[PDB]
RNA sequence: UUGAUUUGGUGAGAGG
């Protein structure tokens, strides 16, 4: 009951399993801005339930807590601003599941999605090693304070831009907007408006639309 | 498959998912319970007159929750040969083996929605139900006498209120179809002296809905409810 | 033989068609490929892991 | 709002005591009695404790100040109410 | 400010489903945005009539079989949610379909109304193949638009039904397919002028011109948002 | 069978040539409907008037060069182009400009008649460098719309023009740059709506809110035939 | 004071 990887060292004592945690298929979602993610409203209403109670309490709403139980076992129509109002500047914790380096906990802001599967900003799978080809992540919630202010401080998906083993940045772009760039910014030897003359970049763009 | 080997014909017919015929000849399809085949003269056995009836198997539930079922590709009073098959499977058409489905594919980058593996589906996929598979699930219910007396088969499900007696008969256990979701109600399944009485009563697990489509029932020798044993 | 019933069909011998956005209405330029895949849905379905 | 905390990490430039400075601030916005040095765009509050970091009136020493004042402040009450 | 505005001068039917319709003249560069504005509009957000409720006698869930057909009872909705209905006044009607004897079912044995019609006469449904077998199953159409489903329709009916009515998936739209292309228009003083060649195909409920005409009010009343305030 | 109207929540005034139209909230895919349309409408179709043709003393071809400036015809051609001119009664003016002295020549040093005006007076047009060099150019101002390149022109025109008559890019609309996005907002029920946010940039002559007004009014007054 | 059992352990297969 000691030793061995099952013991209580390796099984429950450094490694533990977790309350305020969930887990689902990732996807990508391009829309996002880096320090931000994408996670379902079935998940955010079974992570935040303390936090809901608690806002529910505080409006006036309810009553006792079993009240607000029965509110959000039925998911009427105002606890989905309750939720928007708890979620708002709450980090969470995304983790791919063999997490190597430090990068693979990283922090984001919640937005909320009509589905079931996490929406992971694409240049931050880089450092995760996250291809989407099945994958699966762990979201946790840091509940008390300072483990938000952590979240947001030391943790979050701005502050990783580079590696910890080098110098070189980690939120490198991948591989389709390299392609868009190298298509882009290339040349070829007749074009539409071979050698014209453009008084800014703006009528470059306009030129091209 | 559009694009295929040839050796889907092989791998239908050589695993048994589909409803060979075992002697040829014409056909009778009563069908809704049976194919009925009639069998030419020189395949027939001369006692034993004979017409061979075929079972199809309709909607039950494989070993990974999926749905195993035969649907007949004959028609009325049309030629089959020995060897020839009836009744497709599930994954076959026409005898073939249709494991997917072929869809109009565009390789391009489409704004990044397809970025490391991801695929970017239109909504005339999703609105002719071209994937919507069917999945089944066995649940089972048991009352057995743990301790303190037998548990108990009755709706007169307690603490609960007018949320228990629902999708069941007017004294017992789920009705027969309708689109149960998570938290229903099954099979009242509760004993008294367990205010001190309980709620063991197997209900629907968090997340699914579906439709009861068989209930079975080879229960304790008493099992009737009102009359209907 | 590919593009011999490529051209018993009336279609582009590339294999590749021109295609618009239907965002924008404007083509895509260098035409892309059009064609059909049997694409198989596997049994790790989302709502059994999230 | 809130992407980065920056200038924050700049004016207590530690980048672990900046957890510790907003947090002692945080719980003092949210049980808290107190009441922000800074305008709330529906900013919670660590988001207000960081924001009011970067501007420069809250560190360590202001704390540590406003806390010898409540201290004094609950001196002078105890001392004026009883004698 | 020498703009000018375009007719629907030429409105051909290559069928009764199939059908182009031009749009004449159309100012420089105008071309593309009217057909691609035109091509989304009667996309996403066209009124047409289609099966929600199905009603089968004696049969109780859609997984179970019925005696004397051939297509099993999903095979019957999918049938039925392929079907295109016509209605004039009502905006809910409740059909009926009641047959027996050898043969198969078409979509033209269906007890007619005065305000329904049913474009197509030769849509098979069932597979009737036992002469002692009946099939009687009542139908209800509803008008909406876009694309409602089942999952979503399982709490959002307020009408609360009895049990037995199985539920198909509402496709409403009854565009299917929209092709433009700009032309070169023959003006017999202007030669920078072009037409919009519209190639519609619809589910044979609607009517070609009533269709651009209420896409045209749906662009117009979207845009007035624009024109009034700001 | 009815639509949501949206209300008009923002116009973030960044400076007085600059907007951010945050508009919310429309159906499933018209967003991108009411921007594509917007967009090509106001790049390629709205009416206005600026520099097309100007004829300098001293110079032969675009290739040439005049004494006196730091600057060569390019970059006097280019500056040209970005001058923003405004005409109200009559829609073809030519207007001439005499420059000599040490300084720059500015805008406000052109010679102008009552029915023109700059809405930029400050904006530099070149510099000089000596102060006997006296620059000289006829520069002619039609009206048309939208955008059509000294290229195309130069292609389309066939009559010999006398020797010092430059050719410059139209600028005719008044609009810079418009790029949107489209984000997504929310009704308390259907989270598949969707969000507009229009940006634009112009130059003077114009605000951003009533171009966009303009190109609404364009768009409406074309399919103002076949509505019920 | 208003309710309940898998973890335990083995074997086999699968995902990243
Ligand atoms: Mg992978």
């Amino acid at each position: 009951m000691i030793k061995g990887k099952q013991g209580r060292f390796r099984q429950n004592l450094l490694g533990k399993r977790v309350d305020y945690s969930g887990r689902s298929v990732i996807t990508v979602g391009p829309y996002l801005r880096l320090h931000q993610c994408g996670l379902p409203k079935k998940m955010a209403l079974e992570l935040f339930k303390p936090f809901i109670y608690g806002k529910l309490e505080l409006r006036g709403l309810a009553t006792t807590i079993k009240a607000a139980k029965k509110m959000v076992e039925r998911e009427e129509a105002v606890v989905w601003d309750i939720l928007d109002e708890v979620i708002r500047e709450h980090p969470v914790l995304l983790n791919r599941a063999p997490t190597l380096h430090r990068l693979g906990i990283q922090a984001f802001e919640p937005v909320l999605i009509e589905g079931k599967a996490i929406q992971l900003h694409p240049l931050v799978c880089a450092a995760y090693n996250a291809d989407f080809d099945g994958d699966q992540m762990a979201v946790h919630v840091p509940l008390t304070l300072e483990a938000q202010l952590e979240a947001r401080a030391l943790m979050m998906s701005t502050n990783n831009i580079l590696s910890p083993a080098n110098g070189e940045p980690i939120i490198v772009p991948s591989q389709d907007v390299v392609l868009g760039l190298y298509y882009m910014t290339r040349d070829c030897v007749n074009a539409k408006g071979e050698g014209m003359v453009l008084t800014g970049p703006k009528e470059a763009e306009r030129l091209y639309r | 498959p559009l694009v295929g080997t040839g050796m889907e014909r092989a791998v239908a017919v050589d695993s048994g998912v589909t409803a060979v015929a075992k002697r040829g000849g014409v056909v009778q399809y009563v069908d809704a319970s049976r194919i009925v085949i009639k069998v030419n003269e020189d395949e027939m056995y001369p006692g034993e007159a004979g017409i061979d009836i075929y079972n199809l198997t309709k909607y039950t539930r494989s070993n990974q929750n999926t749905c195993i079922n035969q649907m007949p590709c004959v028609s009325l009073g049309e030629p089959v040969e020995r060897g020839d098959v009836l009744a497709d499977g599930p994954s076959t058409d026409l005898g073939e083996l249709a494991l997917g489905q072929n869809m109009r594919v565009a390789f391009m980058p489409w704004n990044g929605y397809n970025f490391e593996d991801s695929i970017l589906v239109s909504e005339r996929v999703v609105q002719e139900d071209r994937f919507t598979t069917i999945h089944i699930q066995e649940l089972a219910c048991v009352s057995r006498d743990t301790k303190l007396g037998p548990e108990e088969i009755t709706a007169d499900i307690p603490n609960v209120g007018e949320a228990a007696l629902s999708k069941l008969d007017e004294s017992g256990i789920v009705y027969i179809g309708a689109e149960v979701t998570g938290g229903d109600i099954l099979v009242g399944k509760v004993t008294p002296k367990g205010s001190d009485v309980k709620d063991s009563s197997l209900r629907v697990p968090n997340g699914v809905s579906g439709t009861v489509i068989d209930v079975q029932v080879f229960t304790r020798d008493g099992v009737e409810k009102d009359k209907r044993a | 033989e590919i593009k011999e019933l490529l051209k018993l069909g009336d279609l582009p011998t590339s294999g590749q068609i021109r295609l618009y956005d239907g965002r924008t209405g404007e083509q895509f330029e260098r035409p892309v490929t059009v064609g059909y895949m049997y694409m198989l849905k596997l049994n790790h379905l989302v709502d059994d892991k999230m | 709002a809130r992407v980065t905390v920056q200038d924050a990490v700049e004016k207590i430039g530690n980048r672990f005591d900046l957890v510790l400075v907003a947090a002692r601030r945080a719980r003092q916005m949210q049980v808290g009695g107190k009441d922000p040095l800074v305008p709330e765009e529906n900013d919670k509050t660590t988001v207000i404790a960081l924001r009011e970091i970067e501007e420069g009136l809250i560190n360590n020493q202001i704390l540590d100040v406003r806390e010898r004042q409540e201290q004094q402040e609950q001196e002078a009450a105890e001392l004026q109410a009883v004698t | 400010t020498e703009f000018l505005k375009p007719r629907l001068v030429d409105i051909e039917q290559v069928s009764s489903t199939h059908a182009k319709v031009t749009l004449e003249p159309l100012e420089r560069g105008f071309g593309h945005t009217l057909g691609n504005a035109l091509r989304r509009i009667l996309l996403s957000s066209m009124p047409g009539c289609a099966v929600t409720e199905v009603e089968i006698d004696g049969v109780l869930h859609e997984y179970s079989t019925k005696e004397g057909v051939q297509e099993d009872i999903l095979e019957i909705l999918l049938n039925l949610k392929g079907l295109a209905v016509r209605v004039q006044g009502k905006d809910e009607v409740i059909l009926t379909l009641n047959k027996s004897g050898i043969g198969p079912v078409t979509a033209a044995d269906i007890t007619h109304d005065g305000d329904v019609e049913i474009v197509k006469p030769q849509h098979v449904i069932c597979h009737l193949t036992d002469e002692n077998a009946s099939i009687s199953m009542r139908i209800k159409v509803q008008r909406g638009r876009g694309y409602v489903p089942a999952s979503t329709r399982i709490h959002s009916e307020e009408d609360e039904r009895p049990i037995g009515r199985l539920l198909v998936d509402a496709c409403y739209s009854p565009v299917e397919r929209i092709a433009y292309n700009v032309e070169a228009a023959r003006v017999e003083q202007r030669t920078d002028l072009d037409k919009l060649v519209i190639e519609m195909e619809t589910n044979g409920t609607i009517d070609p011109e009533e269709a651009i005409r209420r896409a045209a009010t749906i662009l117009a009343e979207q845009l007035e948002a624009f024109v009034d305030l700001r």
